[PDB]
């Protein structure tokens, strides 16, 4: 589904093959989400705020290297937390991948009426023939069922 | 027909590593880390980095800068790093001092890891006030300045009164003489000779004592007569003495004491240090060389990605942070 | 949809205008929630466990400059874990308003009977007038569809 | 629903009582993510890279105690961070349990066909008896609404 | 009709910043972070903070608590925390003390480092096991104790013995002699007075030699004898003399050595220290002054938020961490 | 009929603390912590641990291989980790040593921090550069070495020339002479004896001036003559005399300064040592012990969760990490 350009996308599978239309807002979304997610992670390589005075070498040995070990104690602790930042940030990333494919459902079940068949895999069975013209409609968001004679939702007045 | 909503596959390209997913089969991603390559020293795009600490005056070395020599009194820049390039860093001007007798080899890594380096006007502890009441500083005759007139360190003064003989010992205290947010560092010693020129020169032949107590703690001397070592670090082609130096430090609100015996050098001059600064080892800078920080291993370095898989070192300025192994994150749909 | 009185709620909008009422319920489960969430921040002032000798001032200067620089590097590091705890708490604070938002979508999907139509939007079109007793009827989950002449679900024996 | 053997699984209440079969493959999917969370949880026992000189007891108190300050906050800082982890882990592992759900949901919503009610709580309503092999053929995902009478989804093909 | 489920829209009122929505507006927020406002030194609602080592003993400083002065001996409040209102302490009683000329100016500023402060009754050496064998401690004159009658400092024995006359030098082990979790905290000393003084009393015109090696390391004084420091912080109008003090730390488990000519001084009494505490810098407290935190920057504070944005310091209690930026919470929906 | 998916339930068993749920009570949960039972002190299972310096050769203690005693010369394995034992290490050979005045008596203590601990052969200053030319290496006769026959301390010459009679005083500098990754220890020091003594042997009478200049400070001592303490910490039964040392520490780059008087011992050899390894303090190990970590208070100790509920202290091996309170993980799903 997709990849016409930009991972995400619709597409259509019938009596015409397969027809492959993408959505580009969604796409434009998950790369912006990316972004700032790795936007986040460079922020830890700007965690020194104070200036103190600083140790001088050619000191006693015990001075030398306490100054040593604060250092090497805080590049261990911040190398231990990029590192699961970007265990955490992988994950979230890849979650974000249903989190989208869902958002593209509902646009489908609300656009596709309350004739289309829910699959449960974010695929509806329509009755008509969906040949790329039905592809951009729906990825542009002006797809309305009556132009293909399908049931739309009933009104509120009644 | 059947409208379905999903993400394309396509071949996989990398794999992360994830909480609870494994290694996961990623079509693109982003490398994090990269390995430095090594530079050049130089400047860090931000501001001046100090490496020499008075670069507009030949032909003076940073101990004589420090010590504050005739000829070495140029104007030192601000910085917001320095480099280290001498761990035992040398005197060529003025009478010999034994540097490695004593705290005062470091002085020029103490004045450069401060932005503001100020030369103080004024004696930290007066002519007038000493004991033995007509003292003046005499010149030295090995401290030719300019022309060839005789002179002094500025920071130094070889002081003598109006008698000769042994004595008790005289006690001085010297206070913070900086601003609230200054440090102020001093040098005081003493002078060391044959047996008859300080009989000559003071009126004594045996060694002599010297003590002071500053926040640093006590520090005692009882410098020999004689039989110094080879003459080195100095204009001097003859020089018979050696002058044994002390390095003190004192912030707002501190104190020191200095009693001395006969032989005494008093602070002359100090210097007032300001705002600390980043302090690296490393070779000299290149000149026109620019980086965006500069490492210990690494000279000047670029920052690609946000961290680096190499060797772990100090580093200042816009740096990558050190990480063990390298790391990527996802930039495109999870692989077939 | 909303705010009669609580962040949380439903709504009807037809023949009668729109009406509106609000679930106190997972209102105040939200702000649970936030307060929380707060709750779990306040504990990183509180880090300081062990006490060890201090170090005294008016002491050599390399020694007073060590005790100076834990105690800035400890101070830089909390505050930038303050900062990322407060940027993904917040961004946590936001997603959970969509959770709630379909656990009430979930709520009317029973409620309302097979017959409504589901919008995919969290709206549901049911073929009676429903004026203000309907939807406390909804916010008290006593809403029963055979009450409006509508279709109740199917029951399980056959 | 389910412990037949497994955490997860399905049930059918009608006629015949309640009848219960396990899904021992998301079961296992869920322990996995538990075993592996707790996995990314040893690590941080092994924060410790570089070696430094140590500093020797019985010298001078005021560097004896900045060693001993340098380990005691590291002891802290270490242990207030296991135990947020901790608390966001365990977090997680419930939230997953209503991930789990919603993919048994799912699983249920293309198996069961379109003339199954959903009745929004992961329950769907069948006219046909299902008792132990329908939910060992749900279980396996060999489940065919027309082995039962019941109506398939319309093919793609018009 | 059409029934929807969902959130309320209103007005926005905050702007949240968040890992990937941007800085997102919200209709209310909680301000995590607030501005200290300065107030008076007190204590912190959970105990006592010392202050003054010895609020009940007036007309005494901390020295001369610290000193076990003859008039001084009072009681020692437990404290949860301290503060440091005197960065020199100054003493007022008994013979005068070159408090500048040694280590043990801040003797009062690490007693008041701990939460229990114990006077431990019996001499860290005893005067039995000195080698000139009938050691007595002379009262001083210059330390009268309640009725006039003339002392001597509790901790500080002024010895002699049986003879007079220079001697080889003579060699003490003083080992810990407090609780397994108590620091022992000594001070011993050497009299300097003038030569013809030091002749009258000990047998001696030139100075004498003191050593000591402690776990802090060695240490080694040679007292001149005359031209002292004016005259200062004393009870006596005249005193001729001079008294210069070691302060000696052992833990448990440690041993010390004093190696010691004529003139020397010996402990006397020692002060045992337990459960470290917080110090900070400050004020002494205002009198009915209550706070839940103390800070460097700021005295007695509160703790609206978990956060502030002011100042960095130290503090004690139950205080804000400080952050560089206003940080806000959502506590609403999210804006239309 | 009705078809359900969902979760089944169960008895709750434990409960856990979330971040918004509170306490959720759970049919099952993973204890992450345990309390740790004391073991006996042995090696980590990754490798040695050093316990004592030289273990295959008996009869001495770690001070008589660390100052290279004829008798003591033997093979010094590599450790992963080491245990202090011993926190005043004795000598029990060669001439008596007055390590409590001075800082040797912790260099066991130092030679046991590193990974490698080497013998250099060489001289760390040879004879042929004193200043009175023919110096040699006198035996001593309380150093016998395996037949009886008299010998000498490996780190430290007892050094005589050909001269006696005070004099002005002689200055040395030690460079580093290990590799750039060793850091180098030395042990140098004076004799003292009765002044009858000092002058047969040296031709004087009075106490001798000896200073030094390291990285770590200047140290400086006069030794008294005469009025030793006991005799101890030797194999003589007689020795009239005392040594008196003093342990120096070099790295890369560095020198060091010796000024010393008659009765000087100099530097003989000396350790190059290379990477650190973690020493934590305890008994010595027990035969045939076997653990995954080695912690301060309990002695071996195993891991079978990654957090510990117990008492804090330094730990070296596959530890656990030390926690405040029992931490759970949810192992199942929520309870009914
Ligand atoms: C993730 O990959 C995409 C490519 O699929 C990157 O987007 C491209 O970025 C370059 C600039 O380097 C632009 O010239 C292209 O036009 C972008 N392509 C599209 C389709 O927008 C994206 O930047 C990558 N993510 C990150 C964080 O670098
Ligand atoms: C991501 O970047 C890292 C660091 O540059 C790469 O790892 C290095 O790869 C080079 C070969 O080009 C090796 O010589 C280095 O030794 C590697 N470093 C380490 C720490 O292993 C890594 O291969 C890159 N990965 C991708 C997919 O680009
Ligand atoms: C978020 O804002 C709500 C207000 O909408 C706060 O709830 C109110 O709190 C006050 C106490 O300060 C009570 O007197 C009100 O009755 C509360 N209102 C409701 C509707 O419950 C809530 O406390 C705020 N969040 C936090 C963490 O303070
Ligand atoms: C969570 O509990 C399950 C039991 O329900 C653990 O799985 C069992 O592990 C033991 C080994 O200790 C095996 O012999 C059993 O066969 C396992 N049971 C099943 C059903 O697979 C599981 O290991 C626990 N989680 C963790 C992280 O320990
Ligand atoms: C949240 O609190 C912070 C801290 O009190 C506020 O920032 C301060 O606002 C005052 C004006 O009232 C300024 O004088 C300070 O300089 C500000 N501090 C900083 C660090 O900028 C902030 O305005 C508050 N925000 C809200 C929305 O209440
Ligand atoms: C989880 O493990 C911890 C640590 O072993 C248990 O807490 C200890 O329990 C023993 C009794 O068996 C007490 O004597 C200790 O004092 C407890 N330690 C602490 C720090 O409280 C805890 O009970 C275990 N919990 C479960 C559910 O197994």
């Amino acid at each position: 589904d997709g990849m016409i350009a930009g991972w995400h996308g619709y597409s259509s599978t019938g009596d015409h093959g397969t027809k492959v239309a993408a959505d580009l807002v969604s796409t434009q979304k998950a790369m912006d989400a990316i972004t700032a997610r790795i936007n986040n992670m460079n922020k830890m390589t700007e965690r020194a705020f104070s200036v103190t005075d600083s140790t001088m070498q050619e000191i006693q040995k015990e001075i030398k290297d306490l100054d040593k070990k604060i250092d090497d104690v805080r590049a261990d602790e911040t190398a231990a937390q990029i590192e699961m930042i970007v265990l955490l940030e992988n994950e979230n990333i890849i979650n974000a991948e249903d989190e989208h494919v869902h958002a593209l459902k509902q646009k489908l079940t609300k656009m596709l009426g309350p004739s289309a068949q829910d699959m449960g895999d974010g695929c509806f069975i329509v009755d008509h023939q969906c040949k790329e013209d039905c592809l951009r409609e729906i990825v542009s968001g002006n797809y309305t069922p009556s132009k293909y004679g399908m049931d739309e939702f009933k009104s509120p007045i009644i | 027909d059947k409208i379905c909503a999903g993400v394309a596959s396509g071949k996989g390209t990398h794999r992360v590593e994830t909480i609870t997913k494994g290694e996961v089969l990623v079509t693109n991603a982003i490398n994090m880390t990269h390995t430095p390559t090594s530079g050049p020293f130089g400047d860090l795009k931000t501001g001046n980095v100090r490496d020499k600490l008075c670069p507009t005056c030949t032909g003076c070395t940073d101990m004589d800068v420090a010590l504050m020599t005739p000829t070495c009194n140029g104007v030192i820049p601000e910085a917001i790093a320095a480099i280290q390039h001498e761990n035992r860093p040398l005197q060529s001007k003025c009478n010999p001092i034994l540097h490695d007798l004593g705290n005062t080899r470091q002085l020029p890594n103490l004045l450069r890891k401060y932005k503001k380096i100020r030369k103080s006007s004024g004696i930290a502890f007066p002519l007038a006030s000493y004991a033995d009441q007509p003292v003046i500083s005499n010149p030295s005759g090995n401290c030719r300045d300019g022309n060839g007139v005789e002179s002094e360190f500025g920071s130094l003064l070889w002081l003598t009164g109006n008698t000769k003989g042994a004595i008790t010992g005289e006690t001085i205290t010297i206070t913070h003489q900086c601003n609230n947010d200054e440090v102020m560092v001093l040098v005081w010693g003493a002078w060391a000779d044959l047996s008859a020129t300080m009989n000559t020169i003071y009126g004594v032949t045996t060694p002599q004592t010297y003590v002071s107590n500053f926040p640093s703690g006590r520090f005692s001397m009882s410098p020999f007569l004689g039989n110094f070592p080879a003459l080195a670090e100095t204009e001097a082609t003859t020089a018979t003495g050696r002058i044994y130096l002390r390095m003190e430090v004192l912030e707002s609100g501190q104190r020191g004491t200095i009693q001395y015996q006969r032989g005494f050098m008093g602070p002359g001059k100090f210097w007032c240090l300001s705002e600390p600064i980043p302090v690296v080892k490393g070779a000299v800078k290149t000149n026109g060389a620019v980086s965006d920080c500069l490492h210990e291993v690494y000279g000047g370095i670029s920052k690609p990605t946000p961290f680096y898989t190499g060797n772990r070192g100090k580093s200042v300025g816009n740096c990558p942070k050190w990480v063990r192994k390298p790391l990527l994150v996802v930039n495109g749909t999870k692989a077939r």
